[PDB]
């Protein structure tokens, strides 16, 4: 049996989100989106291994106007990230690609596609990011979801 | 007095200059006996004569000395006479030296003299300044030799021309920091006696003329960076506002800024530092001294988590207006107070250009216009005024030097050479401006100078002409008073320049030479195209093609307002101007749009055209979006929202100004996403302030609703403010309006919690907008309670009570029933701004019954400090019931028609 490669991309989102004036939950532009730590530091990431899965690690806190955000999102207020179809003509939402070369980049520098990384509130989806993918087809490194 | 010895009038001899001086200073910041705080010091001076005489005169200013009085040294070669008597004259503050014998030419001689003056408190000269920090009262020294005050530290030559090289030393506290002009020599060393003192000796500065000169010992520190061209940047601020980046902001544009300059000026940076230092009461603004600048804080430091975008620009545009005088002003110095307009004109000019280079995306250049062109403007457009150049033999009481002064001679100052400079091309102007100060470094010049330099340089070029020379063209704008304003019959073609006035009816008396014409620089626009250019001659009437229409077709002149005259056009060209603003208003520059509101509601106001066209004018705003075409309307306006506040026309007023700001409010709304995140562009920002002050205060619902709702969520979690400080004044200012002591009673909560001033202020304004009449009269009670308000905060809470059109007759009984114990009592109180803003109002007949009464009633006891400031708001009724009568039914029907739907 041969011995395959699996690469888990924990890429990590860190949502940001404030009462708006009307005293409507709105997500914040400013909330921090971190990728897996590769020969440089961050920024983008390119798997290279022979399959990979994406898991989607959502925290969440709140600010004022003063955009320091440190206690956490009580309510009307909490929301969780969620990696919406963006540009795409595929998701990770569960339902197998495969892919000659993916990468994950925060640059919108070098890119085919993107994806929108949004805050799933209560009765609402508000897009805060944009994740750039990198992609390259073919059928040498798969996509396992889950 | 009696002038006919060279010490009884008030301008030092041309006998002798100073070379250099040698001056040790020792200030003592604990009280003397007595209590009295001391600061001692011991100059050398070393002067050179230019035609002999047997008397020599020094400037001294409250100084006690040695009871000889100052000893007489010739450097080697030199002969030296004997002193006979040595007297003192106190009013033209001269340190008089009579001789026997005589002194010649070419020889120099050496004075050595010790000292020791009060080192007071009045911000001026060497003082003290007392700071609150934590509960402390710190204490430290400063200077601020400013027109004079140099006398008031120690002897001197103390006129801006008399340039010389300064020797500086500071016998200070051990643990305090020395600062001045320069680096210090080497470190600091201890003192021979009293261990506990050291001593900061300075570097040799370049050749100044005091009143540059500042020396400053202080428990502070700094912030600093190092430029790549070798010169040190360092802010100085309180210990504390060190701590948290308070000094950051005037840190990271203070480098841009130094070095636009260097580049605009073809000229390096003149020192080895720079010093930029925060004083937390420092009166005047700031002060320009060469290499170690003082700001107030409120000017200086900006705090991100308590401060306004408003802040930001104050930070920026002070620090550019002051950094460009370390080249003009300093490095070229003029020659007497007299061409004073130059110089700070030149500054105030400059201001944004150097501020524009630090950010870049903020579009500054434009504020000169409302900020600085249509505000001085108001002023030089009344009989009262007068013009810049004023003649030296008229400028030499100390009094007379610190009017020259004026809002003219800063903003018609920096009016005047902004339009030099576009009518010259910039790049040609800075030739001139460059090959002034590398001419003229390190001595003094007029400003026919500059005139004159601007010259070799368009003399020099073929590209682009003047009609007649450049001081001709200059002439017509610095020597006499006024400006003119330029009327356009576009059927004809057709062009006609008066003197303006806003007074229809006025004794224009200052006789001028040139008859009040003027050589007009005159761009233009027609449907959008760029025209090609004109220059009005010192002629009353002319013609051009280029200012011809067809049917459909509008001309417009005087584009971005860089000539300091007011456009008015045919009662058609307007209509055409307005279809144009209507439709595609992006055609029309911004700058313009403010002009022509800003300008047609002048006109009206000198009746030039019916107060209905400026109104007119307005109906193009329910499209606009940026600041300055709105800012032009609320000026223009708010004496109507003045007049008839209380009266049967605020009615459809209010109306429709709710109809012209709501597609605003809804752009912001959606564009700040629910107003969660400020715009980014500086005029941006001003624009959504505007767009929510105007929407609340015209009852728009969701603005009110806004408003409530934030302070409602404040309330919910005090000690967290949800609000931007963009928005706190507008949103206090309703919230409280808009409910009754729950939210008052908090407000006043919060305020005597509140430490910083900004706030603070924000608050008790804001406290003055109940509509709950007794809160207010409650609140007109605290204001005589200084344990509750300040004093000096006093008179403008009262008046900011009757700003509010319900607390209006609240404030006036108040200040009318107090009056007695007022003056009787706290008879500095600034008993004129509050009359004034009390009675502003006063519009009717019977209103003036009531003022010509309080007058009477309280005449046994009269107003001073004001008097001027009753008989004057007396005048200003008169003026109000007149426009009122007229303008009342007019007005009426326009807001009554341009609001239904
Ligand atoms: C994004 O991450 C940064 C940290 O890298 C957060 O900003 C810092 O947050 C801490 C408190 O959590 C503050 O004490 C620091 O002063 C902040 N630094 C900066 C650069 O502002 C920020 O809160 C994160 N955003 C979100 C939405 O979590
Ligand atoms: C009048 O002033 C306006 C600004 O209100 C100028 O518009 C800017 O022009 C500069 C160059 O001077 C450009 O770099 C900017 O892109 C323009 N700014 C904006 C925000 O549009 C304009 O140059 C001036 N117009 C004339 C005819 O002199
Ligand atoms: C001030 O110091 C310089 C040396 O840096 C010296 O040349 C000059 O003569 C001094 N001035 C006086 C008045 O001694
Ligand atoms: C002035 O001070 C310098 C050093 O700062 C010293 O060398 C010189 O002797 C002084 N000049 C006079 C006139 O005392
Ligand atoms: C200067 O002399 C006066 C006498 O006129 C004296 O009252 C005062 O204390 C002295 N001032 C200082 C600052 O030493
Ligand atoms: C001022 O500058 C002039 C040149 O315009 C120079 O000749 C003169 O010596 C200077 N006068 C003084 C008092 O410094
Ligand atoms: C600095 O030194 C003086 C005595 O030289 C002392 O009185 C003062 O308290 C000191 N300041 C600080 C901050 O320690
Ligand atoms: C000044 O610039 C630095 C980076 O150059 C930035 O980190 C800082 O936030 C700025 N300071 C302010 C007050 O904006
Ligand atoms: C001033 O700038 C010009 C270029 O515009 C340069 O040639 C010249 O050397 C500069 N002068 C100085 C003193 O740096
Ligand atoms: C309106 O006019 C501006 C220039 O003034 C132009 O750029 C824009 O395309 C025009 N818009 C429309 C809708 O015609
Ligand atoms: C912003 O406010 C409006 C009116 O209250 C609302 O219709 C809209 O949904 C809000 N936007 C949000 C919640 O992002
Ligand atoms: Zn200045």
């Amino acid at each position: 049996p041969s011995f395959l490669t699996h690469t888990i991309v924990n890429i990590t989102i860190g949502l940001g989100m404030k009462r708006s004036g009307y005293g409507q939950p709105i997500a914040s532009t400013l909330s921090n989106i971190t990728l897996p730590m590769q020969d440089n530091n961050t920024d983008v990431y390119c798997v290279r291994s022979d399959q990979f899965s994406v898991y989607v690690h959502s925290t969440c806190k709140s600010a004022l106007w003063d955009n320091v955000f440190k206690r956490n999102c009580t309510d009307v207020l909490d929301a969780t990230a969620v990696i919406k179809t963006g540009t795409c003509p595929f998701s990770f939402d569960k339902l197998y690609l495969t892919f000659n070369k993916f990468c994950l980049s925060l640059s919108p520098v070098g890119a085919n596609c993107k994806f929108d990384v949004a805050a799933r509130t209560r009765t609402n989806d508000q897009v805060v990011r944009s994740l750039y993918v990198i992609y390259e087809e073919g059928d040498s490194i798969v996509l396992v979801p889950r | 007095l009696d002038q006919s010895k060279p010490w009884n009038r008030y301008r030092l001899p041309t006998t002798l200059l100073p070379d250099s001086y040698n001056v040790t200073l020792r200030p003592y910041l604990t009280p003397n006996a007595d209590g009295l705080y001391i600061f001692k010091g011991k100059s050398i001076v070393r002067f050179i004569c230019q035609e002999p005489t047997d008397v020599i005169i020094i400037h001294s200013k409250k100084l006690n000395y040695t009871t000889h009085m100052v000893v007489l040294r010739g450097v080697g070669d030199s002969q030296v006479p004997e002193i006979d008597r040595t007297e003192l004259v106190e009013l033209t503050e001269y340190l008089v030296v009579h001789l026997k014998g005589s002194l010649q030419p070419g020889h120099m001689y050496e004075m050595e003299s010790e000292f020791q003056g009060e080192l007071a408190d009045d911000l001026a000269g060497f003082y003290r300044s007392e700071y609150m920090e934590g509960n402390v009262k710190k204490v430290l020294a400063t200077t601020q030799m400013q027109s004079t005050d140099a006398r008031k530290s120690f002897p001197c030559f103390d006129e801006p021309a008399m340039k010389a090289t300064f020797n500086i030393t500071l016998i200070h506290p051990n643990n305090l920091t020395a600062l001045s002009n320069m680096p210090p020599k080497g470190s600091s060393t201890p003192l021979a006696e009293d261990p506990n003192w050291s001593v900061t000796e300075f570097e040799t500065t370049p050749v100044m003329s005091t009143y540059l000169l500042a020396y400053i010992v202080s428990e502070f520190q700094s912030v600093n960076e190092t430029a790549q061209n070798g010169v040190l940047i360092r802010i100085w601020a309180r210990p504390n506002a060190i701590a948290e980046g308070h000094g950051m902001y005037a840190l990271n544009v203070t480098g841009p800024i130094l070095n636009f300059f260097a580049n605009h000026y073809n000229t390096s940076y003149p020192l080895p530092k720079s010093d930029q230092i925060a004083l937390p009461d420092f009166n005047a603004g700031a002060m320009e001294n060469w290499g170690l600048v003082t700001y107030r804080e409120n000017a200086l430091l900006f705090d991100p988590q308590s401060s306004s975008i408003s802040n930001k620009e104050r930070v920026v545009t002070v620090i550019a207006h002051e950094l460009a005088h370390q080249w003009f002003g300093n490095l070229v110095t003029l020659a007497w107070w007299n061409d004073l307009w130059l110089n700070e004109g030149f500054a105030s000019y400059v201001e944004y250009l150097g501020a524009d280079h630090a950010e870049p995306t903020w579009n500054l250049k434009d504020l000169i216009v409302p900020g600085d062109v249509y505000r001085v403007m108001a002023v030089d457009a009344l009989a009262s005024s007068h013009p810049l150049t004023t003649p030296a033999e008229e400028v030499n009481t100390p009094a007379q030097i610190s009017e020259m002064f004026d809002s003219i001679s800063y903003s018609k100052g920096a009016s005047v050479i902004r339009m030099l400079s576009n009518f010259l091309t910039e790049d040609l102007f800075k030739e001139g401006l460059a090959s002034y100060l590398h001419a003229f470094a390190y001595q003094n010049t007029t400003y026919l100078d500059l005139w004159e330099h601007l010259q070799k340089a368009v003399d020099a070029q073929t590209s682009i002409r003047l009609p007649d020379t450049v001081r001709a063209i200059m002439d017509r704008w610095t020597l006499q008073m006024g400006f003119p304003v330029i009327t356009v019959d576009t059927k004809t073609g057709n062009i006609s320049q008066k003197h303006f006035l806003l007074d229809s009816e006025s004794n224009v008396t200052r006789s001028s030479a040139f008859d009040y014409l003027w050589i007009v620089p005159i761009s233009s626009i027609k449907n959008g195209v760029m025209q090609d250019h004109y220059w009005l001659r010192d002629v009353s009437q002319a013609q051009n093609d280029l200012f011809k229409t067809a049917s459909d077709d509008w001309v417009l002149l005087n584009v971005n307002v860089t000539g300091y005259f007011q456009v008015n056009y045919d009662e058609d060209n307007w209509r055409m101007i307005q279809h144009q603003l209507q439709t595609n208003l992006s055609v029309i520059p911004v700058i313009n749009r403010a002009q022509v509101i800003y300008d047609s509601f002048n006109l009206a106001t000198a009746h030039m055209v019916p107060v209905t066209l400026a109104l007119d004018n307005t109906l193009f705003l329910n499209g606009e979006k940026e600041y300055m075409p709105w800012q032009a309307a609320l000026s223009s306006l708010s004496y109507f929202s003045l007049m008839f506040d209380r009266s049967e026309v605020y009615g459809p007023m209010k109306k429709y100004l709710r109809k012209q700001v709501e597609p605003l409010f809804q752009h912001f709304e959606t564009l700040t996403k629910n107003w969660t995140e400020r715009p980014e562009n500086l005029m941006d920002q001003y624009s959504e302030i505007n767009a929510i002050s105007t929407a609340c205060s015209n009852g728009l619902p969701q603005c009110e609703n806004l408003a409530k709702t934030l302070f409602d969520q404040w309330m919910s979690d005090p000690e967290n403010n949800p609000i931007h400080p963009n928005l706190r004044s507008t949103i206090y200012c309703n919230a409280i309006a808009q409910g009754g002591q729950d939210q008052w009673d908090f407000a006043w909560g919060q305020l005597q919690q509140a430490q910083l001033v900004n706030e603070a202020d924000k608050l008790r304004s804001a406290l003055a907008c109940s509509n709950e009449v007794w809160l207010l009269n409650r609140y007109l009670g605290y204001t005589l309670n200084p344990d509750l308000i300040r004093k000096q905060d006093a008179t403008s809470t009262i008046n900011s009570i009757a700003s509010n059109v319900i607390g209006q007759p609240l404030a006036w009984d108040f200040v009318q029933s107090n009056w007695k114990k007022l003056f009787q009592d706290y008879g500095s109180f600034s008993f004129s701004n509050l009359i004034q803003g009390v009675t502003r109002r006063f519009s009717s007949e019977f209103e003036l019954q009531q003022l010509e009464q309080f007058k009477k009633n309280n005449m046994d006891v009269g107003f001073g400090s004001g008097t001027r400031a009753l008989e004057q708001a007396l005048e200003k009724t008169k003026a109000n019931i007149k426009w009122v009568k007229e303008n009342k039914e007019v007005v009426l029907n326009w807001f009554i028609e341009h609001s239904l739907v």
